[PDB]
């Protein structure tokens, strides 16, 4: 009667992938698919009622991409395959965008996991989690609608597990700090499958028998309404809360208000 | 004489503070009563290289992972590795004595209560607050002369593991970059 | 006449059948019915707020001995305190409150005004064990109050909680005269009484623009105290309001870095209790001090530390999402697959947003203007 | 007397429904509970002055 | 808000005034003696408690300290629109149970009514 | 028009009375007689009868028809009675019009959702001989009185003292629950007591924080003005009486309260107990079964040792009402 349903997220920007094909590392965009693949393969063995879901972020949109091995991981393989082909090879840089579109993808993996909670029989409970590999930076522009899917996965108390492979992002540390996720930052790219299976692999109810590493720092720098950069101090108008860098006479969403 | 003797008498901690500020030499008894009181196309190179990588993309299974790869993996992830980090101060409840816990609070009261003044003195608008400031900041330095150095030399002699200095100085530091940048805009402004 | 001396109503008349079998899809509609029973909206009121300082005024006289409210009065209404300040620190980022407690015809600051919710709570169990004596004095509750929030900025709204359990109060000087002086500072007196209705509490109550209340009982005390949670309405805009407040990063320490420093917080270092020693906590934007609570004003530089998640989680409502445009499924010409849930639309209805024109289905709407608060079509 | 009390509190606490559900309760789960849910509905379910 | 009457209030019988009028009425209006008597106190009594009562949103308590007040004859002396409202469950009740009436009587009495 | 107070029934448009009083077959007063020759001679609109389950008596049919009025509207809450004269009712007064849903009714909220309990204490071995022993209608005050059962009762009574709630304890058998209430020294209505003191003891019983629990004996299977309570307790009532268990239950209802039926096993209570509570279990009702009692041994109870078990059975064989 115990249903797990896990969301993998993948950071797709063609940037930053192009970038470390480019410096020839032992860890490419294809291990890393294959990673996100055996790590799904993996929660699928673990119990016959789990449920997979697979969504890559890319800067245009988020796509949701889901002989001797088994018969469905086989079938889910080859779909993963052909979306994530058709997704970068017709992707196209129209625009000078380059920040990948995390919380969308991250909205569209709560709708997800909403339509599938309905679908449950009520006999038995869908314990849900969202996995977010990050590869490139942060973006501050997405800044309030990034709090708001925090906010909402904190209310259907869904957890949020973040895997940083390159740069730390605050935003990532503060949804698995608010949502009682687990944040790693891997320290080897090419070991990036054992550290998804030994950290990410167990649910929450075998998290707790088991031993992980502590959290980390997380920073909780808010973002200026004019800016839309971090700041660590600012003014805050004490009617619609609205955090500014610089002091102004008269509040810019006060007025806005009527 | 007598009304005063009775305030540090009710307060031993005051009384130790009061000595070691006003005996020490390090702050006179008249002000301590005063304060009680991106890149180029090379990007889309980039891109087009990796669309052409992708585009020819088959899965692989023993490419994925390597033995040598999980064993670093889980000697890393074992207790007393470099995420797994155990000791996280293990036993600070017991290092560094309790005798040197009751001087470093005391060190960090008088410190929190000079800072205190120094920034309820901050923002300097008037000219009377000028010269304050400056008798605060001789004072940060004198009770710092008299008490940190000492104790920097005490900790080094019994070797103590944990960086309590480091803190403190931080804030010192911090106080004392505030107060040269506050200054060095003042100077600005008469230019 | 009356309304049920007419026709009986006859309810089982909706349901019709032409091919003796469509009930089924009438019952469809039925279901379709079934949702949407909420406005898209959690709250449905109050759409901002502004600062409160609010003091709550604790009766410690005899009549606290009385056993209306098991035990007795003083225990309930200190628990009922506990939750009314934690609910109230819930719904108000950046609000304050105080605690006076009146007793032997004198009034005690037993807390500080400050915004720490642990602080207020641990001062509370501690009343809890305190001896009930003398009688409670008014007047001298309301002149440390009105002192204490005379000088607080004018934007932020003064409100004063009296808790009267006794029904005498002994003034030393006239209070009508001390009354007149509240109306002319602004401060909003509100008295929840507990025996009967006094006089001089509704006069006050009504002179200061507050609201007066008896209680009828332990559930009816919690849904007073729980309207008095709720912030009051604010203006438009209303002066030039802005307050100097860091964002402090909680930076723990580990060994494994050598910027590990051990640091005694300034707030432990203030209770009788051995100070924590802990690793690290939330360092301070400008002295650097060092904390293990959120939001408390820094001791040191008298900076406000305000959590950044605590004052975004209330920016929905200065943006709320727009309703979707409710369109049948035959009259949309498009693709059948819902944009945010990927499932198959099937419903006899599909909601479309008025921005970026995408498909989702009921589930998907009610939970976009329920939770979500944003068009994750928007979004891109 | 002493020995009295426990004499009938004896024939009491377990005279016709505990000789079998204790012999049961020895020989039952004895390990941890099935799930959560379990508990929460038994908590539910149970009188206020069985859960004390 | 509480209006208390220790006793039933009984004129004087001395002065050799009232006895005048007693014999008056007996020989002349045939009045019972001790009914005038008790008609005075009730109708003194009644006059005196029922002023706490002066519009329609005032409410008030009353009281009566003595135990002569529950017998039949002397609450029929009370006006008409006393009596519905003095029930005879609080007729001879002691003073805690008196106390436990008012005081619940107005907690419900504090609270907003309509018009 | 009750013989208290007369407060001139002469030109009324509004008359309320009771059963027992419009069918005397005896010699009647003079007042009431010419009261009664009045009522008899004009149309009277909208009769209405409460307590309409005992209607079909030898005495109250007959009412009907001794006064003569247009519609006869019946209320009442326990339709269920024996000797099947229900049927009867149909054409006394009318068709059942209405029948409310108690589940639903419940749901709403306006209906306290009374969690249901039979709670049965085993025999104690000094009496179970004596109740096997005895046929001829004695055994009634034996499992009546059983200690286990008053051990039962007495934790019950003083948890939810602690718990502070309102506590009624129905009894029949009023000679049992003398000494069932005297031991623990706690208002009791005996019913033939007064009508003051009976009031007194109810209108105080509400509102007072001393005193929270009363024991009725078959006085309050009734329409009465019993306050606000969230416990019942019922020991050794009526054998088969549904009518009586569900006015009971009905002066609970107004888990916001629960009530407990106490029964002894192996006795012919048991068999009431299950043939009485069908009326409910219609109505929706389930009644959860404790056999033990948490914390029984916690405290100390009455009945402790067995030399006051075995004093019990001379005082409860001292009725010899032969
Ligand atoms: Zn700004
Ligand atoms: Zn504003
Ligand atoms: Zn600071
Ligand atoms: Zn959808
Ligand atoms: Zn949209």
């Amino acid at each position: 009667d115990e249903l797990n349903l896990l969301v993998i997220v993948v950071d797709a920007n063609p940037i930053w992938w192009g970038k470390q094909a480019l410096k020839e590392s032992q860890f490419t965009l294809s291990k890393c698919i294959d990673a996100v693949m055996v790590l799904g393969n993996s929660h699928l063995f673990m119990n016959r009622s789990n449920k997979l879901a697979v969504i890559a972020s890319h800067i245009q949109e988020s796509r949701f991409l889901y002989d001797g091995k088994y018969e469905l991981l086989t079938s889910a393989n080859e779909v993963i395959v052909e979306e994530i082909k058709d997704l970068m090879t017709k992707s196209d840089i129209k625009g000078q965008h380059t920040e990948t579109l995390l919380a969308g993808s991250l909205a569209k993996a709560l709708c997800y996991i909403h339509r599938m909670n309905k679908e449950v029989k009520d006999n038995q409970e869908m314990k849900s989690r969202i996995l977010v590999i990050k590869a490139a930076e942060d973006s501050a522009l997405q800044y309030m609608n990034f709090m708001n899917v925090i906010f909402a996965a904190q209310k259907q108390n869904i957890l949020i597990d973040a895997c940083v492979l390159d740069s730390d992002s605050g935003l990532l540390q503060q949804a698995c700090d608010i949502t009682g996720g687990l944040y790693l930052k891997v320290p080897q790219m090419p070991s990036l499958l054992q550290y998804l299976l030994w950290v990410f692999l167990p649910d929450q109810d075998q998290r707790s028998q088991l031993i992980l590493p502590p959290p980390v720092h997380v920073d909780y720098r808010a973002a200026c309404f004019c800016h839309r950069n971090l700041i660590e101090i600012g003014y805050v108008c004490s009617v619609c809360l609205s955090i500014f860098c610089n002091f102004s006479p008269i509040c810019t969403t006060c007025e806005t208000a009527f | 004489l007598e009304e005063k003797n009775r305030m540090l008498q009710e307060d031993p901690v005051l009384f130790q503070l009061y000595k070691d500020l006003v005996v020490s030499q390090v702050i006179s008894a008249e002000e301590f009563w005063a304060n009680r009181l991106a890149t180029s196309q090379d990007i889309i190179n980039s891109f087009q290289s990796i669309r052409q990588e992708m585009e020819a993309y088959t899965p692989k299974l023993t490419q994925v992972l390597s033995s040598s790869a999980a064993s670093s993996t889980i000697t890393a992830l074992s207790p007393g590795g470099a995420l797994m980090q155990g000791g996280t101060q293990q036993a600070i409840n017991q290092m560094v004595p309790n005798d040197i816990q009751s001087e470093l609070k005391h060190l960090y009261v008088a410190v929190g209560e000079l800072l205190r003044h120094f920034w309820s003195c901050f923002p300097v608008n008037t000219p009377f607050l000028e010269e304050k400031v400056v008798k605060m900041k001789s004072n940060l330095e004198r009770f710092q002369v008299t008490k940190l150095c000492p104790f920097q030399e005490k900790i080094r002699r019994q070797y103590l593991s944990t960086n309590l200095v480091s803190h403190i100085e931080e804030m010192l530091q911090t106080a004392y970059n505030k107060l040269h940048t506050w200054q060095s805009r003042r100077l600005m402004k008469k230019t | 006449t009356k309304r049920w001396e007419g026709g009986y109503e006859r309810t089982w008349e909706i349901l019709k059948e032409d091919e003796s079998g469509s009930l089924k899809a009438t019952i469809e509609d039925i279901l379709f019915k079934a949702k949407r029973k909420r406005v898209f909206e959690h709250h449905g009121q109050v759409r901002l707020g502004m600062m409160r300082h609010l003091y709550v005024v604790v009766d410690g006289s005899r009549t606290m001995e009385d056993q209306d409210l098991k035990p007795n009065r003083l225990t309930c209404t200190l628990k009922l305190l506990e939750y009314f300040v934690e609910e109230y620190f819930d719904q108000n980022p950046i609000s304050q409150i105080g605690i006076i407690v009146t007793k032997s015809k004198r009034a005690e600051k037993l807390t500080e005004l400050s915004g720490n919710p642990r602080k207020h709570i641990t001062s509370l169990k501690k009343a809890v064990d305190m001896t009930c004596h003398g009688e409670p004095s008014l007047y001298n509750s309301l002149s440390i109050a009105m002192q204490t929030l005379k000088h607080m900025p004018g934007h932020t709204s003064r409100e004063v909680l009296i808790i009267f359990s006794s029904l005498t109060t002994c003034d030393p000087s006239n209070i009508y005269d001390l009354i007149k002086t509240l109306k002319a500072a602004k401060i909003r007196v509100s008295v929840i009484g507990l025996s009967a209705e006094v006089r001089v509490c509704t006069v006050l109550a009504r002179e200061t623009g507050g609201t007066y209340h008896v209680i009828l009982d332990e559930s009816h005390y919690k849904e007073l105290l729980t309207h008095h949670v709720s912030p009051p309405p604010a203006s438009s805009s209303s002066e030039c309001s802005l307050i100097r407040m860091g964002f402090p990063q909680h930076t723990i320490a580990s060994l494994s870095d050598q910027d590990a420093k051990p640091s005694f917080s300034m707030a432990h270092l203030d209770g009788n209790t051995e100070p924590g020693l802990t690793l690290g906590g939330y360092f301070c934007p400008q002295c650097r001090a060092k904390y293990c609570e959120l939001p408390v004003e820094c001791k040191i530089c008298g900076l406000t530390l305000v959590s950044a998640p605590h004052l975004a989680r209330s920016y929905h409502h200065l943006f709320p999402l727009d309703a979707f445009q409710e369109i049948p499924l035959e009259e949309y010409n498009g693709e059948r697959f819902c944009y945010g849930c990927q499932g198959e639309l099937k419903d006899q209805h599909v909601y479309v947003c008025a921005v970026c024109q995408n498909v989702f289905c009921v589930d998907c709407d009610v939970f976009v203007h329920d939770s979500l608060h944003c068009c994750p079509g928007c979004i891109h | 007397g002493t020995s009295s009390q426990a004499e009938a509190a004896r024939i009491l606490a377990a005279s016709w429904p505990q000789n079998r559900e204790d012999e049961e309760k020895q020989k039952l789960k004895g390990g941890p509970k099935k799930t959560k849910r379990e508990k929460k509905a038994a908590a539910s379910h149970l009188f206020p002055f069985e859960k004390l | 808000r509480a209006v208390i009457m220790f006793g039933v209030p009984y004129v004087y019988t001395q002065s050799r005034i009232l006895k005048a009028r007693l014999e008056y009425l007996r020989d002349q209006f045939q009045i019972r003696e001790n009914d005038f008597l008790t008609f005075d106190a009730m109708r003194h009594a009644a006059q005196c408690v029922g002023r706490a009562i002066r519009g329609k949103t005032d409410y008030g308590l009353m009281v009566f300290a003595d135990k002569r007040f529950a017998r039949g004859d002397k609450r029929g002396k009370l006006p008409r629109w006393i009596q519905e409202h003095l029930t005879d469950a609080n007729l001879n009740l002691t003073v805690d149970e008196g106390v436990q009436v008012a005081k619940y009587f107005l907690r419900q009495m504090a609270q907003p009514f309509h018009r | 028009f009750t013989s208290d107070a007369k407060d001139k029934p002469i030109g009324c448009s509004v008359a309320i009375s009771t059963y027992s009083m419009l069918g005397h077959t005896t010699k009647r007063s003079w007042e009431a007689e010419r009261v009664m020759e009045w009522l008899k001679t004009q149309e009277w609109g909208l009769m209405i009868l409460d307590e309409v389950h005992t209607i079909p008596a030898k005495m109250f049919r007959r009412v009907l028809t001794i006064v003569q009025a247009h519609c006869k509207l019946g209320l009442t809450a326990t339709l269920v009675r024996e000797d099947d004269k229900i049927v009867d009712l149909n054409f006394l007064i009318g068709p059942k019009l209405y029948e409310a849903n108690w589940m639903e009714l419940q749901n709403n909220g306006y209906i306290a959702k009374v969690q249901c309990a039979e709670v049965w204490c085993p025999m104690s071995p000094e009496f179970y001989r004596e109740y096997v022993a005895i046929k001829t209608k004695k055994r009634i005050l034996l499992y009546t009185m059983n200690p286990n059962k008053f051990r039962a009762c007495q934790f019950l009574i003083k948890f939810h003292e602690r718990r502070n709630d309102k506590i009624i304890v129905f009894a029949d058998n009023v000679f049992a629950l003398k000494e069932y209430a005297i031991r623990l020294n706690k208002p009791y209505i005996y019913g033939p007591t007064s009508q003051g003191e009976r009031m007194q003891i109810l209108q105080n019983f509400k509102h007072n924080p001393k005193i929270n629990t009363i024991f009725i004996s078959k006085v309050g299977d009734t329409s009465f003005d019993l306050p606000e309570a969230n416990v019942l307790i019922q020991i050794s009532s009526h054998g088969g009486s549904r009518r009586q268990e569900a006015q009971r239950l009905g002066r609970v209802l107004r888990y916001n309260a629960f009530f407990y039926s106490l029964v002894s096993q192996d006795t012919q209570e048991m068999a009431y107990s299950t043939k009485r509570q069908r009326f409910l279990v219609d109505q929706g009702y389930s009644f959860k079964v404790i056999t033990k009692l948490a914390g029984m041994e916690e405290e100390d109870l009455a009945f402790s040792t067995k030399e006051e078990q075995q004093q019990l059975l001379q005082k409860v064989l001292a009725a010899t009402d032969l």
